[PDB]
């Protein structure tokens, strides 16, 4: 016997205050009981479980389940109750790698660590909580009692403890073999290297020799699946990667769940398929939770869906990462608050692609959305490559400099260059910083009655021009905006506007270029038409001439 | 130091479970090198999956330095750590530190690594060195000693720090010494010549009584810290626009100062006049403007620091590298106002400038009141949280919220 090192035990506890499970065993048929006795007998000879006395007060139900072609019985210990009372663990498997961050490996070997899974002992002070009972034939003897010595399948802590134990075992081997890479998920161990295929394998048995120190048998994985490897929904090929083939279903009736599975396909596809759009599709799922509800598609969802099928005609593939090359990201505006990007190192060979949708809000503009897309790509690139890409943006350097030097918020975009790809992001209007000499001055105001929702809006100017318009079903805030709209409509190309509306100032000073409010959108359309606009604010009800005159003209 | 101090969380609270945010390759490499050394020295130890807690970590380069410093964001753990008293009921903040001619700041956090931490509390200091692209499991550690940035570190170490400072405090009774987290604030009134060496006299003390960043000194001059009262223009000719902006400013100031009057100035704005037209002031308006100007010279009344409430700091971007800020606890009762300009190394980076403003305002807040303010930042959350760690140079971190609607108030501190 070659002495083997013990795998270090992880101490486990139940949640504070909680006790172990005490669930009663279900009645079983004589057939199932015989099945469970033979299996548990084998498992005891292997050391996985052990018989216990009657003093253990905990219990978890056990079942026996039949399969399809294999005319066998398999056990099933239902640890749902124990999992609720088990402490939380550090799950080291939240984020999976992204293929676009992986480097090329000439040789890759896949070994199975299933037999090694049972060499991981369970914390001794915790085993008592895993007790289960095999009921006896005809209930005429005491049921046979068992508890686990190893990590049980279906127990909360088994994935975390198994992965951590393997990592600790593998750590010195990887550290002293910088030429290879080792990646484990579930019960597969993937070993890659840029060593030629003969020299590569020698390191593989060197890993077997290292793993046998803890007595872990590791043979090659049964039926070496030849490329591509199907991993986490991807297709990993020697020189390229892609999503597993996506097929958009053909339907005449689209329901809630069909459209929810359709965004997932398109979202998953958008990482490598350029130009995917999902807004007018995602818009049909606003406030419904009946997954059988049928919804008629807009003519814009059909146009968007048909555009997606055209992009999905032929499969697209991405390249792997080369640290010696630069990292570049290019963004395009797609319309309706939708953006798409590509990340590459050499032209026309994308590492990956993606999309960005604008956040929910009443008013917005393109420069803010572009800035948000940049920050999302920056954070994604840090995750995948540990660095920020150089950006190619459809915005002129002069446009950006005007934007950030004048905007009331601090803002920043990392190193970038203009790329002329229409439609370009522009500033559609710019308010003046000082009053315009020789331009007419419009004092605007509006007011509404909250009882009747009747209101008035209008202006008076320094040239004697005046207008008051009566309005129905309106509010104080809408009449204040209507007054500004009227002044813009009736003025020349340059105009000074004086208002007391803090609400209107808050909107206009946010510099929106588009709004969901039709009235705000009309104001924007007027501002685009002007040469110069100076917007001045004054406090209401304060003896400010022109403002006082128009305030009582509109206050009925 | 061999016997630890018992420490607990606050009632009904578990440890922090805060996600680690993405780190660049160069910061990961620096953290790996730092933590490898700290592990050999016994300050931290690897942990297993039975520890579910986490606190974010990153790396910074302090001002005028070339080596990386580990920075743990203990903000959540500090919120959940019990309030400290132990030795005494608390040391009151020295109100004389802010009036000294020179204040030097020293990084003494390395001294904390000499005191062991309660072995029951250690699990709550868990942190993760992430890997690029999640290609390896994150390296998990916990602290065995008092960690830099934890609220409990200066409190537990306070007794030891007093005994080390006592020979120097006895010699110099005019030197104010204040401790905030990992920072030692040493204020004197003598000139800069050998204030540096008297601060160097502090360095050999801790050196012989017990460092990677001890050699540096952050020099301040709080006696020359300028305030920004409310100022009205002085003009010979006032346009309609000028008077309109003045009435708006005075109407805002009337919420702060009693007896502000604008009715005489509003009478000049009688009629529908062009904004650029010059209006001669009447003497009743000239008199009203003079009385308002006098009111605005005296301080605001009923303004006191309440140590039970939070300090709020608001910041406005004024353009051309200029930033204004106000510190208060209740609206319209500012405890401190100020203005910055020419943030070095950031003429074309708004976020870098804002990040330096936040650090300078926090430093001033520590000197004046001994705690940090909660910031209202004129920036979108996603922009700030992407970039602020790239320009951070302090060893503490304040709290912040984000302003999304443009305040009308920026014009009246302009
Ligand atoms: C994340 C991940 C998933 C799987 C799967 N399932 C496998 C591995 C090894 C893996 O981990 C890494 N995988 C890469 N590269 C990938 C593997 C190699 N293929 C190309 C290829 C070549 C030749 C063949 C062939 N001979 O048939 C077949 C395919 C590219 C993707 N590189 C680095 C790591 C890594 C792991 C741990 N620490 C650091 C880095
Ligand atoms: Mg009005």
């Amino acid at each position: 016997m070659v002495p083997i090192s013990p795998i270090e035990t992880v101490p486990v506890k139940l949640k504070p205050g909680m006790d172990g499970p005490k669930v009663k065993q279900w009645p079983l048929t004589e057939e199932k009981i015989k099945a469970l006795v033979e299996i548990c007998t084998e498992m005891e000879k292997e050391g996985k479980i052990s018989k216990i006395g009657p003093e253990n007060p905990y219990n978890t139900p056990v079942f026996a389940i039949k399969k399809k072609d294999s005319t066998k019985w398999r056990k099933l210990v239902d640890f749902r109750e124990l999992n609720k009372r088990t402490q939380d663990f550090w799950e080291v498997q939240l984020g999976i790698p992204h293929p676009a961050g992986l480097k090329k490996k000439k040789s890759v070997t896949v070994l199975d660590v299933g037999d090694a899974y049972f060499s991981v002992p369970l914390d001794e002070d915790f085993r008592k909580y895993t007790a289960f009972t095999i009921p006896s034939i005809n209930n005429e003897t005491p049921g046979i009692r068992y508890q686990y010595n190893v990590l049980p399948q279906g127990w909360k802590g088994s994935p975390a403890i198994f992965q951590s134990s393997m990592t600790k075992i593998l750590e010195p081997f990887a550290a002293q073999n910088p030429d290879i890479v080792i990646y484990q998920y579930m019960d597969d161990l993937y070993v890659g290297s840029d060593l030629e295929i003969g020299q590569h394998r020698t390191k593989i048995e060197e890993l077997r020799q290292h793993l046998l120190r803890w007595g872990l048998t590791t043979p090659d994985k049964k039926h070496q699946k030849e490329p591509p490897f199907l991993w986490m929904g991807y297709e990993l090929h020697p020189d390229k990667w892609t999503v597993q083939p996506i097929v958009l279903p053909e339907k005449d009736s689209w329901t809630v769940n069909d459209i929810q599975k359709l965004v997932g396909k398109l979202n998953w596809a958008s990482q490598i398929y350029p130009g995917i759009k999902v807004r007018q599709l995602s818009k049909l799922l606003r406030g419904t939770k009946a997954l059988t509800e049928v919804i008629p598609l807009t003519e814009e969802a059909e146009l968007e869906l048909a555009e997606n099928r055209e992009i999905l005609k032929e499969p697209v593939h991405g390249v792997y990462y080369d640290p010696s090359k630069d990292l570049i990201a290019e963004i395009q505006k797609q319309g309706q608050g939708q953006w798409t990007y590509q990340i590459y190192q050499e032209p026309f060979k994308n590492l990956k692609t993606g999309k960005y949708a604008r956040m929910r809000g009443a008013h917005t503009n393109d420069v803010k959305q572009l800035t948000e897309a940049v920050q999302k790509i920056t954070t994604e690139s840090i995750v995948i490559w540990g660095k920020t890409p150089k950006f190619k943006l459809p915005i002129q350097k002069e446009t950006w400099e005007t934007w950030w030097t004048e905007y009331w918020q601090a803002t920043w975009i990392p190193e970038w260059e203009f790329v002329n790809t229409p439609p370009l992001v522009k500033l559609w209007y710019q308010l003046e910083k000082e009053p315009i000499v020789g331009a007419e001055t419009f004092y605007v105001d509006g007011a509404a009655n909250r009882e009747t929702k009747l209101g008035k809006a209008g202006y008076v100017t320094n040239k004697g021009r005046q207008k008051v318009v009566p309005l129905t079903n309106t509010t104080n805030q809408k009449t204040e905006l209507q007054a500004i709209y009227l002044a813009l409509q009736d003025s020349g190309l340059e105009v000074n506007i004086v208002t007391d509306s803090q609400y209107a100032l808050g909107i206009i000073q946010a510099q929106p270029d588009k709004s969901e409010s039709e009235l705000v959108n009309q104001i924007i359309e007027q501002l685009i038409k002007k040469e110069k606009v100076y917007l001045a604010w004054v406090p209401a009800h304060k003896g400010i001439g022109g403002n006082e005159q128009v305030d009582k003209l509109v206050s009925a | 130091p061999i016997e630890t101090v018992p420490v607990k969380l606050k009632p009904g609270m578990d440890g922090p479970k805060v996600k680690q945010w993405p780190l660049t390759e160069e910061k990961i490499k620096a953290l790996v090198e730092i933590c490898t050394e700290m592990e050999k020295e016994g300050k931290i130890s690897k942990i297993g999956p039975e520890n579910p807690y986490n606190t974010p970590v990153f790396a910074i380069k302090k001002k005028d330095s070339t080596k990386w410093r580990k920075l743990v964001d203990f903000r959540e753990l500090n919120k959940r750590t019990q309030d400290f008293w132990e030795v005494q009921l608390g040391i009151p903040h020295p109100a004389g530190l802010k009036k000294k001619k020179s204040v030097t700041v020293l990084d003494v956090g390395d001294a904390y690594f000499s005191v062991p931490l309660d072995e029951d509390f250690r699990k709550y200091t868990a942190f993760t060195i992430p890997s690029i692209n999640n290609e390896t499991p994150g390296i998990r550690y916990q602290y065995n000693v008092l960690p830099q940035g934890w609220k409990g570190s200066p409190a537990i170490f306070q007794s030891s720090m007093t005994k080390i400072l006592e020979p120097f405090k006895k010699q110099n009774p005019d030197i104010v010494i204040y401790q905030y987290m990992d920072d030692l604030y040493v204020g004197s009134d003598l000139e800069i010549g050998q204030h540096r060496t008297k601060i160097e006299e502090l360095r050999q003390h801790l050196l012989r009584w017990g460092p990677p960043f001890l050699w540096m000194g952050y020099e301040l001059h709080p006696d020359k810290w300028t305030v920004q009262p409310i100022v009205l223009p002085e003009k010979d000719s006032w346009t309609v626009n000028d008077i309109q902006k003045l009435v708006g400013k005075l109407n805002w100031a009337s919420q702060i100062y009693p007896g502000i009057k604008v009715r005489q100035l509003s009478k000049l704005l009688r009629g529908t006049k062009a904004l650029t037209e010059v209006i001669p002031l009447t003497e009743e308006a000239e008199l009203e403007l003079a009385e308002n100007r006098e009111i605005l010279k005296e301080p605001v009344h009923g303004v006191y620091y309440d140590p039970s409430k939070d300090l709020i700091a608001e910041i406005q971007k004024q353009g051309q590298g200029q930033w204004t800020y106000q510190i208060y606890q209740e609206p319209f009762k500012n405890l401190k106002t100020g203005k910055y300009a020419r943030m070095r190394g950031a003429h074309t980076n708004d976020v870098k400038q804002l990040t330096e403003a936040v650090q300078k305002i926090t430093t001033e807040s520590i000197v004046i009141w001994g705690k940090t303010p909660k910031f209202k930042l004129p920036i979108q959350k996603e922009t700030w949280e992407t970039w602020w760690t790239e320009y951070w140079q302090a060893t503490w971190i304040p709290e912040w919220e984000f302003v999304n609607t443009p305040p009308l108030v920026k014009l009246w501190y302009q």
